[PDB]
RNA sequence: GCGCCGCUAGAGGUGAAAUUCUUGGACCGGCGCAAGACGGACCAGAGCGAAAGCAUUUGCCAAGAAUGUUUUCAUUAAUCAAGAACGAAAGUCGGAGGUUCGAAGACGAUCAGAUACCGUCGUAGUUCCGACCAUAAACGAUGCCGACUGGCGAUGCGGCGGC
């Protein structure tokens, strides 16, 4: 059913610890519990292990991404600028 | 106190062979202190010369790079480094309704000399045309500006930097898009804009002093 | 002789003439062919001792013709010109002091080349100090 | 009472031109209402060329042009002058002044 | 700074100028040739003909 | 006790037969099964590791050695990065810009890993409770539960005592303050709430 | 990624009608071997070894090999139905082209 | 902005003037580089979009107006309470980024007084991403749909025919 309108996935704080800072932890917390798509089997099973670490329930390969998330929004930048580098000046 | 104008000397930058007159000028140069040696503290000067002070017939309004590779003692050699037109030009043949077609490339030669070409085109109201809104279509802009880099990419890729360099003294790249593009709209102040160099092939001194010979 | 460039007397050597006219000052900064080794760089502010006057026709005038007595004494005769404006994101018309500095730089005994406008120009770049309803005199 | 048929604005079928800034006073003005000026005048201020060809190197060496585009808002485009009050029945027409070159 | 004083005789006047009717303008000759020629500003009556001393001879036309 | 992951990369060994065992700072994007170079002319991809004479200006570096050999000290962090500008291929001095903004003239044969560490953005989620900070500090050091000076004593701290909670002297002090003195403000610049963001070199 | 891309993916959803077609790994390995396979298509995501011998067998039975621009979530809805596949063959084009085109 | 050389003592800014940056060498000139904004001149009483709005080239799509049609179904239609969608700027929340301009603020001038205009430095903001807010002189100050009622010269898109 319907069980809520404002709270999702910060609601087992309950009465706590104020409205903006579970405000905040309600897009970093869905995003570390989520099953992100695998970019190396093409299934969603990317399981967040401890912190910085991601790891395929299928095909078994972790992958070192972000910490609340899988991809940084600095290192999506830095792939794509690297290689930049890497045919500008050939070095 | 002390004078340091006197403690400096007079070279003289040469073109390269490929054109007709050859002295440029006298650049000037401190001379030796200890560590800072001035052969190489000029190894690496643009000159802005343009043409009729490079040939003797050809237009005054294009202008030549040129910076400077090795030192023969007095006489100091250059390179061919890019080209540009007179600003007093550019916005001469840049007049209101008449669209302007750009197209940009980087292309290489077989020498190692990764360039990147600039060229402009104006659209031509005709000699009965009664109207004034002389303007190309969208479709239009798009197949002249591929014709356009089809040609220049015929005229560099296909061999090394000196047979292009000598192809814009005339400016037979501009000649070539002119001709090529008037089934699909004439054309008429049709020129390339601006050459940028890219890479530099490791610096030997056999193609410098072949440049510099007859 | 050790000072100045060798050269024969129906010859000459260039050596480009950076005259920056823009507004509350002039500059009249002589340089060679190679863009780089300064020769002379006297302001209209500096022999001029006003602060109304810093871009003003006489100031440039007499820079002017303090340049060319530097210009000739060093051995250069002869110049090229690369006239500026204020250059990009401000206004782009050249001040007071462009031909009052040229013309007296041409009749105090120079011979001049290529002259060239080659102030600066950008395309839509930046945005500009004078707020949304401009600056309101 | 509405001054002008069209606006100020010579816009019929938009909603928004690019806001351009003015030339002298940096105000931010639409582009079409802007008072558009176009100078091609010569660079050498032409009481001074038989004062430089004594002086040039050269015989018939043409002077170069200098482009410049000045684009007005109205403010300054009146105490500037280069627009200018007018009368009722002579608004409401397009055409540029005479140009008479001496 | 060292220039020698030019002589200067007018020729057709521009007429009064200063907003005060106190000066005018001569457009003179320098007295050398028929041609190299300043239009330039005096005060006080002219009478088309005569001589008159420029103490420099390069400064402007007048245009605001 | 650490945010970043660690890598732990194989590599041959070229004086005896064997294969032995590394550990980096994981630079972000790599996963298991990755062939990570090393070297001279190791190809400037992501995860690998040269020396900053052969990179070209402007990329993005972390995980190097402040000193030639060391092997790795500066910008190790989760979510840092160091960045190399303006070589001078002459005396073999360039420079980088560590991340807390001063910048820093180096030796040219430091050995630094390319691309940004994983882990990073961990400081934007609120610690939100006393249990994840209590977990936080049990695991690194003995360092969580600070009481406030004013809070304590005058046999115990210099701030401590007073019918009230006051400080009394002025909580910014010398450098050279005696050790058992020096609580506060370590030898301020300026105080108070900061207008700006740094504004000084 | 703007206009031209009407060659390779809309040939293919005429050979999900048309012509008889084989997915995935060990049915397009079952026919590249003998023989009946006429153009194998690889995704962007097969593992590697997978990669470098579907393109072995095929250089074996002289056939070809067509590299997909894509994931196998991506060449999987370019067929034109919902499972992810990595590998197909397509063993007779009913009234396309693929083996006449640019490969 | 930052390197690296060149020269010289002012540069700056104003109706004037100063706060300011300056021989631990600035402004200027030259070669380089990096970052992040931005798409001039071509640009018009031109086009597209329901409106807001929309401009560097090349690259998946998905769509649309109109024209052309001896195509097909044959009233399927017009306006529309309740109800939803998209909505400039500014704003608020979270993360990247921070060049330039720059609310607030500071300081200098101007003034009887300047918490204003002018000057310098400058925060939030601009800039991208994901979530919200639903207002503007959101103006052709004209709801949409249908017909009929003058002319002329044009500009834009098709289609037909012509020296
Ligand atoms: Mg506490
Ligand atoms: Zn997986
Ligand atoms: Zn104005």
């Amino acid at each position: 059913a319907k069980r809520t309108k404002k709270v999702g996935i910060v609601g087992k704080y309950g009465t706590r610890y104020g409205a903006s800072l579970r405000k905040m932890v309600k897009k970093i917390e869905i995003s570390q519990h989520a099953k992100y798509t695998c970019s190396f089997c093409g299934k969603t099973k990317m399981k967040r292990r401890a912190v910085g670490i991601w790891h395929c329930g299928s095909c078994m390969k972790t992958v070192a991404g972000g910490a609340w998330t899988y991809n940084t929004t600095s290192a999506v930048t830095v792939k794509s600028a690297i290689r930049r580098l890497k045919e500008l000046k050939d070095q | 106190v002390v004078d340091p104008f006197s403690k400096k000397d007079w070279y003289d930058v040469k073109a390269p062979a490929m054109f007709n007159i050859r002295n440029i000028g006298k650049t000037l140069v401190t001379r030796t202190q200890g560590t800072k040696i001035a052969s190489d503290g000029l190894k690496g000067r643009v000159f802005e010369v343009s043409l009729a002070d490079l040939q003797n017939d050809e237009v005054a309004f294009r202008k030549f790079k040129l910076i400077t590779e090795d030192v023969q003692g007095k006489n100091c050699l250059t390179n061919f480094h890019g080209m540009d037109l007179t600003r007093d030009k550019m916005c001469s043949m840049v007049k209101k309704w008449q669209t302007m077609i750009e197209a940009h490339v980087d292309v290489k030669t077989t020498d190692g000399y990764l360039l990147r070409l600039f060229c402009v085109g104006f659209t031509k109201k005709r000699n009965n045309q009664i109207r004034k809104t002389s303007y190309a279509q969208h479709q239009q802009v798009r197949q002249i500006r591929k014709k356009m880099m089809e040609i220049m990419t015929r005229e560099v890729q296909t061999n090394d930097l000196k047979e292009v360099v000598n192809k814009l003294i005339p400016d037979s790249i501009g000649k070539d898009i002119e001709k090529a593009c008037q089934s699909i709209y004439p054309l008429h102040d049709v020129f390339v804009r601006k050459v940028k160099m890219l890479k530099k092939p490791k610096f030997e001194l056999g193609k410098l002093m072949e440049l510099h010979g007859e | 002789i050790s000072l100045g460039p060798q050269v024969a007397e129906g010859e000459n050597v260039f050596g480009v003439c950076h005259i920056f006219a823009s507004f509350n000052d002039t500059f009249v900064h002589v340089t060679d062919l190679s863009g780089k080794e300064t020769i002379c760089r006297v302001t209209g502010g500096m022999k001029v001792k006003a602060d109304r006057d810093e871009s003003s026709p006489y100031a440039a005038m007499l820079a002017a013709q303090d340049v060319a007595q530097r210009c000739k004494e060093l051995g250069i005769t002869a110049l090229h010109i690369k006239l500026r404006a204020t250059g990009g994101n401000r206004t782009k018309t050249p001040g007071p002091g462009a031909q009052s500095a040229l013309r007296a730089l041409a009749r105090s005994g120079m011979k001049i080349g290529r002259i060239e406008d080659v102030t600066p120009i950008p395309s839509d770049s930046t945005r500009r100090k004078g707020g949304r309803r401009g600056r309101r005199l | 009472t509405k001054k002008r048929r069209n606006n100020g604005r010579a816009k019929k079928g938009r909603g928004h031109v690019q806001p351009i800034r003015c030339t002298n006073c940096a105000r931010c003005v639409p582009k079409d209402k802007a008072i558009k000026k176009f100078v091609i005048r010569n660079i050498v201020e032409a009481a001074a060329v038989r004062d430089i060809s004594e002086a040039s190197v050269f015989d018939a060496y043409v002077l170069p042009k200098l482009y410049v585009k000045l684009h007005y808002c109205v403010s300054c485009a009146i105490h500037s002058k280069v627009v200018r009050n007018r009368s009722r029945e002579a608004r409401k027409d397009r055409t540029p002044p005479p140009r008479f070159r001496p | 700074r060292v220039q020698p004083i030019k002589l200067a005789r007018v020729t057709k006047v521009l007429g009064r100028t200063g907003s005060q009717g106190q000066c005018t303008q001569v457009r003179v000759e320098f007295m050398d040739d028929t041609s190299r020629s300043i239009i330039r500003n005096v005060k006080g009556p002219v009478r088309e003909g005569d001589v008159l001393t420029l103490l420099e001879s390069e400064r402007e036309a007048r245009r605001l | 006790g650490r945010g970043a992951p660690l890598a732990k990369v194989v590599f041959r060994d070229p004086y005896r037969f064997k294969k032995r065992t590394e550990l980096f700072i994981a630079a972000e994007g790599i996963h298991t099964g990755q062939f990570v170079y090393c070297g001279k002319k190791a190809q400037l991809n992501i995860g690998n590791v040269l020396p900053v004479g052969t990179m070209p200006e402007g990329t993005i570096v972390c995980c190097l050695e402040e000193k030639p050999g060391d092997r790795g000290k500066l910008a190790r962090a989760s979510g840092n990065y160091a960045t190399v500008i303006s070589h001078n291929p002459e005396t073999k001095k360039t420079r980088v810009k560590l991340p807390s903004g001063s910048k820093k003239v180096i030796s040219s044969a430091n050995r630094a890993v390319v691309g940004v560490v994983a882990g990073g953005g961990r400081i934007d989620k609120p610690i939100l409770k006393a249990g994840r900070a209590y977990h936080k500090y049990k695991a690194k050091r003995n360092c969580w539960p600070r009481v406030r000076g004013v809070a304590m004593n005058p046999v115990e701290h210099p701030f401590g005592g007073g019918n009230h909670q006051h400080i009394g002297k002025p909580s910014t002090i010398r450098r050279d303050a005696p050790a058992g003195r020096k609580v506060g403000l370590i030898a301020a610049r300026r105080t108070g709430r900061l207008r700006g963001t740094k504004t000084v070199q | 990624t703007k206009k031209s891309l009407e060659s390779i993916n809309s040939r293919l959803q005429l050979v999900m009608k048309s012509g008889k077609y084989v997915l995935g790994y060990k049915q397009t390995l079952k026919m590249i071997r003998q023989g009946k396979a006429k153009l194998v298509i690889l995704a962007n995501n097969c593992p590697a070894l997978r990669k470098s011998e579907i393109e072995y067998y095929a250089m074996l039975a002289k056939t070809g090999v067509h590299h997909y621009s894509g994931n196998n979530i991506e060449l999987g809805t370019a067929c034109g139905k919902y499972y992810r596949v990595c590998t197909l063959a397509i063993i007779d084009p009913g009234d396309s082209d693929i083996i006449r085109s640019m490969p």
